[PDB]
RNA sequence: AGCGAAAUUCCUAGUCGGGUAAAUUCCGUCCCGCUUGAAUGGUGUAACCAUCUCUUGACUGUCUCGGCUAUAGACUCGGUG
RNA sequence: ACCUCGAUGUCGACUCAUCUCAUCCUCGAGCUGAAGCAGGUUCGAAGGGUUCGGCUGUUCGCCGAUUAAAGAGAUACGUGAGUUGGGUUCAAACCGUCGUGAGACAGGUUGGUCCCUAUCUAUUGUGCCCGUAGGAAGAUUGAAGAGUGUUGCUUCUAGUACGAGAGGACCGAAGCGAGGACACCUCUUAUGCUCCAGUUGUAGCGCCAGCUGCACCGCUGGGUAGUAACGUGUCUAUUAGAUAAACGCUGAAAGCAUCUAAGUGUGAAACUAUCUCAAAGAUUAAUCUUCCCAUUUCGCAAGAAAGUAAGAGCCGUCAAAGACGAUGACGUUGAUAGGUUACAGGUGUAAGCAUAGUGAUAUGUUGAGCUGAGUAAUACUAAUUGCUCGAGGACU
């Protein structure tokens, strides 16, 4: 169903305002650079067991 | 379980044939049945072979369900044949020999003579 | 009453035949003996409680403020402390079992977790009636109920506060009492106990005086014949 | 439901599983995502114990979850694990396989895993 | 419990504002003696 | 605390019979039910074969099928009630466990066994 | 003449019988026939009607008495929207 | 005719019921041309329930079957943004009738379509911010509450009293119960869709055998865990306060007396204490507790820099949990999930070898084949040495 009204602005920043994004996880790498998120592979490949992957 | 409208045969020489159940007694909500209950029925076929006759309403037992129940002396008897008794207010029916197997739990409501008559007893 | 008890945890849930050699439902629990960190006394406290101490742990795993309070205290190590009130009080540090708590035949009362069932249709949580689907079925039978004490300018024209509506069903601990208790053991701190355990998979009980009545205690227990032939 | 993408059930559920252990054994290493790979890893463990004891039957028994794929035939397949892989791994008990996690594709930008063996 | 009865009453007794149940909020009336307000010197009074 | 989850054995040894000649779904056994009635003891002879037999120790039952002078009746027993006495008569040929074929059939049909 | 409460009849829940545990179903018997009527046919007729019912067999998740799973979304993630 | 004729879904059935008593039973009591049984009359009082099959466009209306009873009134004549459309009142047509006739009967019938993706008040659960006032967290209290407070049968006591005679009581206890709230899949049933055995056709794999896809998860039989019932397991309370009907004892008014005007017990399924738990943002922000450090000092006591250790969040192994959040543990200080291993269970002698059978087939092989989730030890894999904020008691 609908109402006989609109709904302002301030109606949607309280639904919007409320969608805002958050932190995430983060991981500094002890061996390069390219900080990059926790539990995650660094995007320079060398990884705690190997160098599991590549740089690209 | 074991709902109402199913009809079945009898135990003695009685002369009826088919028998209904109706109406569960006193207290509705029952909604199933158990072995050795008494409880009101619809006759379904009866030929004048006996005293029966079709479009009677009385209270009969039934003692057998194929469904079976599980009673909690730890017997889980299951049947496989149906077949119910119409007694006349007191210990005895109307048939002289009483056939198919009876339950054991119409005991402290009386009704031995039956049991010593029947074909088996569990 | 006099308020005693121990706490459990479901560790299977079989047939027991009991004397008179018929099958009863008997749950095997293992009991966690409490020791007491104290009584909160009235008077002392407003709200008289023995504190039982439970979650036997280590030591590099515990957290500095509890581990601070419990050398205060110099309460053996427990990872976790709780207070039931009313409930009999016990010297500070002690070895609580349910064969010295109750009697072999008195009633007690439980309290344990439920099944989580996600969210659930009032139906499966209520238990509410489901009419008949044939002559047509079509639209959504069983979504919420309807309910009709409110239409025009003012019937009601809205719904009353506490209509149980959309939300999560079980995930919650629910208190039983008037249960026997049925045998008694100490090899495992395990005991047995009478009907259905609430919890779907390793549920935690609470186990108390029944409110009812302290616990009359009667003579039952198991009959068997382990024979060799 | 009516004409759309008709199903997902479980029998397309194992018919990816096959598909991806095959190529991830046709490769020696497979990225996918990680649900998916986890539910590959626990075919693979199982695959690996199965081929730790070789025989004709053990052959057969093998022989219900691969297809042919490019670069390595299904029996070519059959001969190389067979050769190399499962001795390597038949001394560590469980834990055959190393699964880590990968970026985002840029497709879906869906999280992706990557499988790793043949140590 | 008579204190809350008192409450009731100087509530409906007063002009509806915040300003209202902040007054409430300024009232501590109890059925019991034993209180914290007496070591403040509270001066004794009757119908003010 | 860790638990074994092996009490079901210590639970089963204070309600296990020493001997309980075990079966197979498809093999023929007779079970001697003495009641103690205190005026009929009356030894229950119930005969036929086992439907099926569930495991797990304790909750082991099972349900055996009589045919009675034509009457067929399935009743299930389970294996560590007291005054249970099984004595086994003959073996069969063990087709497939859980016999849901040996429900519907009748004498003149029935399998082999071994003496 | 015929048929006559029916799709037609107000007295109706038409009399009565059958069946139905139980008939505001139906079919037969008398004939509440303002408005019974003979080619806007009076009676019925073999076969048939995606014709209208009435009863049963067999049968079932329609009820008793609802539960599991799968797809499809609803939930999240990314793109339009 | 006051607006809703610049749209009022306004029946029945189903679900959910709720509200009131003029409660019907049910609770108790008084009166009674009321021996008992069995009644009637009057009174207060709602805790639960107040049945079912059938026909009917129907709850109606009626028939029949049950209890101590089968209630009444209400919700645009409860419930079409909840459902159907069962139909007077469509269009199509018929029956009988009427109208000269288009058509209609305040008559019946054949057949027939009653939408909505929720903006908000309302409603229910879950989440982030901070208050909460030194922070953080455990135990809690409890201000207000909710759920629930239902009912019968039989026997012993008793064929006892009762009239005399048939007949035959309430209640003390007991069991039997119904019905529902609740528990789980413990045994029975159901389920089990990555679980297997039997199992045909095509397609392939040089071929038999054997494997796989599809052919209803080709199908039938089952079953691990979970999940339900058709399964059995707790309860149907007691107590107290004031109690209604309803008697009181004393006693005046009004020199006897008299529940009442003073004082004084009793007594209803009614109300609340009492049972089940939620329940401080309960701004009435409630109590205790421990840890944190007080590591200087321009400025408004530790940000002008040292900024918790109390923790808290992110991430992951995960799982009672599970839309996300949250939920509980674990995170290399290592057993938190998966396994590795052995076991339960079945799937019930796998393949294959050997023997006899032309062949099907008959025996050791061998409980063999394996196990989604079942039982337990398990660095073997994954859980990063990872990121962020985080104190000086802020003021009496």
């Amino acid at each position: 169903a609908v109402q006989q009204r609109r709904s302002s602005k301030h109606r949607r920043d309280k639904r919007r305002s409320h969608d805002a994004l958050t932190a995430q996880a983060l991981s500094v790498c002890q061996k390069c650079g390219k900080k990059k998120l926790f539990h995650r592979v660094c995007s320079c490949g060398m990884y705690g067991d190997l160098r599991v992957k590549k740089a690209y | 379980m074991v709902s109402f409208m199913t009809r079945l045969n009898v135990a003695d020489n009685t002369g009826a044939k088919q028998v209904g159940i109706i109406k569960v007694l006193g207290s509705t909500r029952k909604r199933y049945a158990f072995l050795g209950d008494v409880v009101v029925v619809s006759v379904k076929d009866a030929i004048p072979s006996g005293m029966v006759k079709k479009g009677q309403v009385l209270r009969a037992v039934i003692v057998r369900t194929k469904k079976g129940q599980q009673r909690k002396d730890g017997t889980h008897l299951k049947f496989d044949d149906n077949a119910c008794v119409l007694i006349k207010e007191d210990k005895s029916p109307r048939g002289t020999r009483i056939f198919g197997p009876v339950a054991r739990e119409l005991r402290e409501r009386g009704y031995n003579k039956i049991l010593s008559l029947a074909v088996e007893v569990v | 009453m006099e308020i005693r008890g121990i706490f459990g945890v479901k560790v299977g849930m079989s047939q027991v035949f009991t004397t008179n050699n018929e099958r009863l439902p008997i749950t095997v629990i293992y009991c966690e003996p409490n020791q007491v960190a104290g009584v909160k006394t009235e008077a002392k406290d407003k709200y008289s409680a023995t504190l039982l101490s439970f979650d036997t742990v280590e030591n590099k795993k515990l957290n500095k403020p509890q581990q601070g309070f419990f050398e205060k205290n110099n309460l053996k190590p427990t990872k976790h402390l709780q207070e039931i009130r009313n409930m009999t009080g016990f010297e500070m540090g002690q070895q609580i079992t349910p064969q010295n708590l109750f009697q072999v035949g008195e009633y007690v009362d439980v309290s344990a977790i439920s099944k989580g069932r996600g969210f659930t249709g009032a139906i499966k949580r209520w238990n509410f009636k489901i009419g008949p689907l044939g002559h047509g079925a079509g639209y959504p039978h069983r979504f919420q109920g309807s309910v009709q004490a409110g239409r025009g300018g003012a019937s009601a024209q809205r719904v009353f506060k506490g209509k149980k509506m959309s939300g999560h069903y079980g995930h919650e601990k629910v208190t039983v009492q008037n249960l026997r208790i049925v045998g008694f053991d100490e090899a495992n701190m395990l005991v047995l106990v009478s009907g259905a355990i609430a919890g779907p998979e390793g549920g935690v009980v609470l186990i108390r005086t029944a409110k009812k009545k302290p616990g009359v205690v009667k003579p039952i227990e198991l009959a068997v014949q382990t024979e060799k032939a | 439901s009516y004409i759309n993408k008709p199903g997902k059930t479980s029998a397309w559920r194992v018919m990816t599983v096959r598909q991806q252990v095959s190529a991830v054994l046709a490769y020696g290493k497979i990225e996918t995502t990680l649900k998916k790979a986890k539910n590959t890893q626990k075919r693979l463990d199982k695959l690996i114990t199965l081929a730790k004891v070789d025989n004709f039957n053990n052959r057969r028994q093998v022989k219900k979850w691969l297809l042919n794929t490019n670069l390595f035939d299904v029996d070519q397949l059959m001969d190389h694990l067979f050769s190399k892989v499962a001795p390597k791994y038949e001394k560590t008990p469980g834990g055959y396989s190393r699964v880590l996690k990968l970026g985002p594709r840029r497709g879906d930008a869906t999280e992706m895993a990557i499988l790793q063996l043949t140590d | 419990q008579s204190d809350k009865l008192v409450y009731n009453a100087v509530k409906g007794m007063l002009p509806d504002n915040r300003l209202s149940r902040r007054w409430i909020t300024k009232v501590h009336v109890f059925k019991g003696d034993k209180h914290n307000m007496e070591a403040q010197k509270p001066t004794t009074l009757n119908w003010s | 605390k860790i638990n074994k989850q092996a009490l079901i054995d210590l639970v089963e040894q204070k309600q296990l019979k020493a001997y309980v000649p075990e079966f197979s779904a498809g093999d023929e056994v007779n079970v001697a039910i003495k009641l103690k009635e205190k005026e009929k003891v009356r030894i229950q002879n119930f005969t036929g074969t086992v439907l099926r037999r569930r495991g797990k120790g304790i909750s082991e039952t099972f349900i055996v099928r009589k045919t009675t002078d034509g009457i067929p009746i399935e009743k299930n027993f389970q294996i560590h009630n007291p005054n249970i006495s099984i004595e086994l008569k003959r073996r069969g040929k063990v087709r497939r466990a859980y016999i849901s074929y040996m429900r519907e059939r009748s004498g003149k049909a029935a399998k082999i066994k071994e003496r």
